[PDB]
RNA sequence: GUGAGACUCCCUGCCGCCGAAGGGGCCAGGUUUCCUCGGCAAUGUUCGUCAGCCGAGGGUUAGUCGGUCCUAAGACGUACCGUAAUUCGAGUACGCCGAAAGGGAAACAGGUUAAUAUUCCUGUACCAUUUAGCGUUUAGUCUGACGUCUCAGGGCAAGCCGAGCGGCGUCGUCGCGCCGUCUAAGCAGCGAACCCCGUGGAGAGCCGUAAUGGCGAGAAGCGGGCGAAUCUGUAAUGGCACAAGUCGGCUUCACCCCGGGACCCGUGAAAAGGACAGCUAAAUGUCCGUACCGAGAACUGACACAGGUGCCCCUAGCUGAAAAGGCUAAGGCGUGUCGGAGUAAUUCAGUUAAGGGAAUUCGGCAAAUUAGCUCCGUAACUUCGGGAUAAGGAGUGCCUGCUGUGUAGACAGCAGGUCGCAGUGACCAGGGGGCUCUAACUGUCUAAUACCAACAUAGGAGAUUGCAAACCCGUAAGGGCUAG
RNA sequence: UGGAGGACCGUAAACGGUAUUGAUCUGCAAAUCAUUCGUGUGACCUGCGUCUCGUAGUGAAAUGCUAAUCUAACCCGGCA
């Protein structure tokens, strides 16, 4: 289903476009960053995991089109969330 | 200020005499209308056509097309070019 | 006349130190209302801004006046932006920090009442609302100053849009050339160790070395004012 | 004016007609790398067209239903067959088709 | 590649053109100034005291 | 093929035709005492400053 | 032959150079160098009857090619304001310019001259504006209008193959080799993908692509609409020795249409113009450029300069991965403008050199070795990406006959025979490895003695500043950073 | 299968200019030629346009470059 992870090759990950450039620590981060971006993201409006980066912050469902903008990789970012669930609570609260 | 100088006679300008069309030097601060009339004001012969060019004399050649037949014959006649 | 730094050459306005204005969308600012007034409007695209690297929402208000908006996080397509201070304490919407309830974050925020927007506009920078009082109220800045504003000042309730952009190592001295042929800054920069003492305060010697304190006095004069200006301290956190 | 003496080519064709047969064409005349000579892309293009062709053929005579074409054509996507010999051997052996 | 004839063959284009003014080829096409009579800078002649010398 | 306006042709029509040769009958007049003039000069040379 | 005068100019033949540039087209630039005639005092690295020279005369024709029009980076003007003052200065408001390679309304084939040609002539067209007749707005959108990489489908120039037909070459024997067998815009028609609409009802899942994918928030299937390059028909008489002039097939780039995907802390221009209400008639379509070179002789470097501008855009057959190198077409040339002579030393650049093989030298400097492709096999160390073409090896031609994949071009493979010292037979084309120092790496650098360990770099850290800020420019008006 | 990379080999495409301390050194040339070399999908090369300049500009920084001129250009003037 997926690509041969060889017996030694689950390391450098999608950073192996950089050869053996840039050192280790550089690889591991932008290899950890393309992990989190490329994984799929349930949509806020569909609730279906189609949403997909569009730009430099910008994210679209690809089913219902819901282009919104969110963070530079991540779609959902934890402050967003937690400014949210306050006016969650302050809605229900009163 | 007139437009028109002289006609122009070389082998190649007499070339055309068969084909209606007549060559003439004009003053190279006219344009195709200014020639056009000022021709047909000295003979009266209607043209059809201006096809001008300056050269690198410093003068300005226009090819007029008539447009009744053998008026360019006529007009070599009246000025001796023929 | 040793050579001027970078600083004065950058101050004099020349090409290689001149922002590519042109490049840019659209100068981000809050609409212009009258007092007591206000205008709804609705999404119709979010766009990239070159100048800030993030989002930028395309904004139709009721008066048909198409406008760019400085894009918070979670704004989408076909949502409504409401203005003035009637307009509900929502994520996106621009209304004065004196209903924002304290506790909440918000983001543009104008310096003084109708002043478009100066503070808090960086990818995923945000600010805090500290305290209410009569005559003020407490924004705790992205710094951590806790700036004193006018209750009358708007901002966009909602942390700005694409957070996260400095996560990623730039990785290759190409990457941050890129970026910086549409910023105004000049790449690369050498050191002034490296230049002759022509050019800089710090260069020249037969090592590469300052050869006079890095920390520069606050009233030193224009072509003098480099190194460490003006520290309370210097070092790691010991 | 002169006749144009062109370049003659029927040594040429000789050597075309040999090599269309399959000769002069040994590993002491290639010279380019293997991906050169035949691009990998292009022979994966030719053997998937192949493969689908024929799969979509059985299933259009009825021969090959829904169930066993869906799982086929997602065999020949994951490369389980070499051509359309090896994949017609398959059938004739699990018996993928509708005999009646 | 040098600084002398081997760059010297890229003088295809032309800096200064015939000013109208004056007739001389000293209109700058970039400054839009005639560096000889002042043309597109002025109404007056540009005429300086240090083109002769002190009358003394 | 230098895509000049009327003007520049215009100087370059008058730089050719300066380049001649005095008359024959100038020199004959002259006693041969007049026998050339400054604008002589030829086309693979220093450029005209003309345009 | 010409000429008084011939290595040097002209014709013929032979032998040659370039042939992905030394050929073809044109920008900037040159400015008549273009073409015909007549000369050789100077120019030409010799002479010269020759000539980009000297002298005389001639040559450039536009509604359709460009400029013109539009706006971009960015200039310039007027006013305000500043300045002791201005021809000086930032900003603002109103204008105006800014591209012969961005956008863009429209023309093609053949002929003609010594030199002009999508311009002149023949044929067949098309575009714009205004005037008149006949009626209407849909008027707010679309197009103009967009980056890099990669790829599918379709078409086509160029190329190639088979049959017939017409000329030329070869013809010691053979029956082959070469050339040609042509046909434009405009007008009329069909329309592949994508998109949209009407039905449809798919899950112990089905439909697809090269690949990603799509689907009850409605897939497959069936219809319909919108819709390309090209193709077909006409233009059908033009040119071809009025000689044939008719056919089939393959391939098709780097050219055109169309669609998909991926990437971005890069987001990849604007405006004029154009479409949606036009149809018919007539007249008008001014001005500028148009010759010629575009470079080992027409530019620039003092020059007929081995540089640079231009390798900026195109370039046929065979070999071959190839536009590499070699050999040939077409085309351009024998002008990278001195000849005879074959007799030393020495010298610039090459070929070969017994036995030894770095003993030379500051130092393997130079030269030599190896070299393509397929297959086997590949160590230390490592940031797990690499090192790696590591290293170390085998095969390779030609002929006879076949097999497999592909729709096809073509690709891959096998059996037997056979020649040579040698089969990537020429051309083409890494020598390899180990241990240290230094810098991480790609990059940048003393144009004209230093391509380095220096500079930059990502990474790390520190400092100032909450924006009427920090930092900086200006005398000021006011500005850069900052559409932050 | 896929087609990423300041990835690799590589041209007399383009750009650069290592070594021969070869040729040449009153040269083809006021720095060029031959062979040998580095980059050659990008911090790339380059046409045209436009802008930044003298105690000033530009500089991946050598006091390099700013018209064969640079630890302060060039022209005229102070200057006999
Ligand atoms: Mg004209
Ligand atoms: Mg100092
Ligand atoms: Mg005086
Ligand atoms: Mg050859
Ligand atoms: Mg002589
Ligand atoms: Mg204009
Ligand atoms: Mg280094
Ligand atoms: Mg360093
Ligand atoms: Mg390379
Ligand atoms: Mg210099
Ligand atoms: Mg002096
Ligand atoms: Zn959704
Ligand atoms: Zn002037």
């Amino acid at each position: 289903m997926a690509k041969k992870f060889t017996k030694k090759g689950r390391i450098s990950r999608s950073a192996g476009r950089f050869g053996p450039r840039y050192g280790r620590k550089d690889r591991k981060l932008v290899a950890d960053l393309e992990e989190r971006m490329r994984a799929p993201h349930v949509c806020t409006k569909c609730a279906r995991p189609t949403v997909e980066r569009i730009g430099t912050g910008i994210w679209k469902c690809s089913k219902c089109g819901h282009t919104f903008a969110g963070g530079t990789y991540i779609p959902y970012t934890s402050v967003g969330q937690t400014l949210l669930r306050t006016m969650k609570n302050i809605a229900e609260a009163k | 200020m007139s437009s028109i100088n002289y006609p122009f006679v070389t082998e190649k300008a007499m070339m055309l005499l068969d084909e209606n069309k007549l060559q003439f030097i004009v003053d190279t601060r006219s344009n195709k209308k200014q020639i056009l009339e000022d021709v047909e004001k000295m003979y009266g012969f209607k043209v059809k056509s201006v096809r001008t060019m300056t050269t690198m004399k410093g003068m300005k050649k226009a090819v007029l097309a008539f447009e009744e037949p053998e008026a360019a014959h006529e007009i070599a006649t009246r000025i001796g070019l023929m | 006349m040793g050579k001027r730094l970078i600083s004065q050459n950058r101050g004099r306005g020349t090409p290689t130190y001149r922002a590519p204005s042109h490049k840019y969308k659209a100068d981000l600012r809050h609409p212009r209302v009258d007092e007591n007034s206000s205008l709804r409007g609705e999404v119709v695209g979010i766009e990239h801004d070159p100048a800030r690297s993030a989002p930028i929402a395309k904004v139709a208000f009721e008066n048909g006046e198409e406008l760019f908006l400085l894009a918070s996080e979670g704004i989408a397509v076909g949502n409504i932006i409401e203005c003035g201070d009637d307009a509900e304490v929502k994520p996106g919407n621009i209304v004065p920090i004196g209903n924002v309830p304290e506790g909440f974050f918000i983001c543009n925020v104008e310096s003084k009442p109708n002043d478009g927007g100066k503070f808090v506009r960086s990818s995923g920078v945000y600010a805090t609302v500290v305290t209410h009082e009569a005559t003020r109220t407490a924004v705790s800045m992205p710094s951590g100053n806790i700036k004193w504003l006018n209750p009358k000042c708007r901002a966009v309730v909602g942390i700005v849009a694409g957070s996260g952009r400095v996560d990623r190592p730039w990785l290759k001295a190409g990457k941050k050339y890129h970026k910086m042929k549409t910023r105004a800054a000049k790449y690369p920069r050498v050191s002034a160790v490296a230049m002759n003492p022509r050019d800089h305060p710090f260069g020249g010697g037969a090592w590469k070395h300052p050869g006079k304190p890095t920390t520069v006095s606050r009233n030193a004069p224009p072509g003098r004012k480099v190194g460490l200006i003006a520290a309370r301290r210097t070092g790691m956190k010991r | 004016a002169k006749p144009v003496k062109g370049v003659s080519r029927g040594r040429a064709r000789a050597l075309a007609a040999k090599r269309k047969y399959g000769h002069c064409k040994g590993h002491g005349s290639r010279k380019g790398k293997k991906g050169a000579r035949t691009p990998k892309k292009e022979q994966w293009i030719k053997k998937i067209r192949a493969l689908r062709r024929r799969l979509k053929e059985l299933r259009a005579d009825g021969a090959l239903d829904k169930s066993v074409y869906c799982r086929l054509y997602r065999k020949a996507k994951g490369g389980e067959y070499r051509s359309v010999s090896h994949l017609n051997s398959h059938l004739e052996s699990e018996k993928l088709l509708k005999k009646e | 590649m040098s600084k002398g004839t081997s760059s010297m063959g890229k003088r295809q284009k032309r800096t200064h053109a015939k000013c109208r003014r004056c007739g001389s080829v000293s209109f700058n096409v970039h400054t839009k100034q005639c560096t000889s009579c002042g043309f597109g800078k002025t109404s007056r002649m540009r005429t300086y005291k240090w083109q002769a010398k002190c009358k003394y | 093929m230098s895509h000049n306006m009327k003007g520049q042709k215009k100087r370059l029509a008058k730089a050719h035709k300066q380049n001649t040769r005095v008359p024959v009958w100038v020199i004959v007049k002259t006693n041969r005492k007049v026998v050339s003039h400054p604008r002589r000069r030829h086309w693979r040379r220093r450029s005209l400053d003309v345009k």
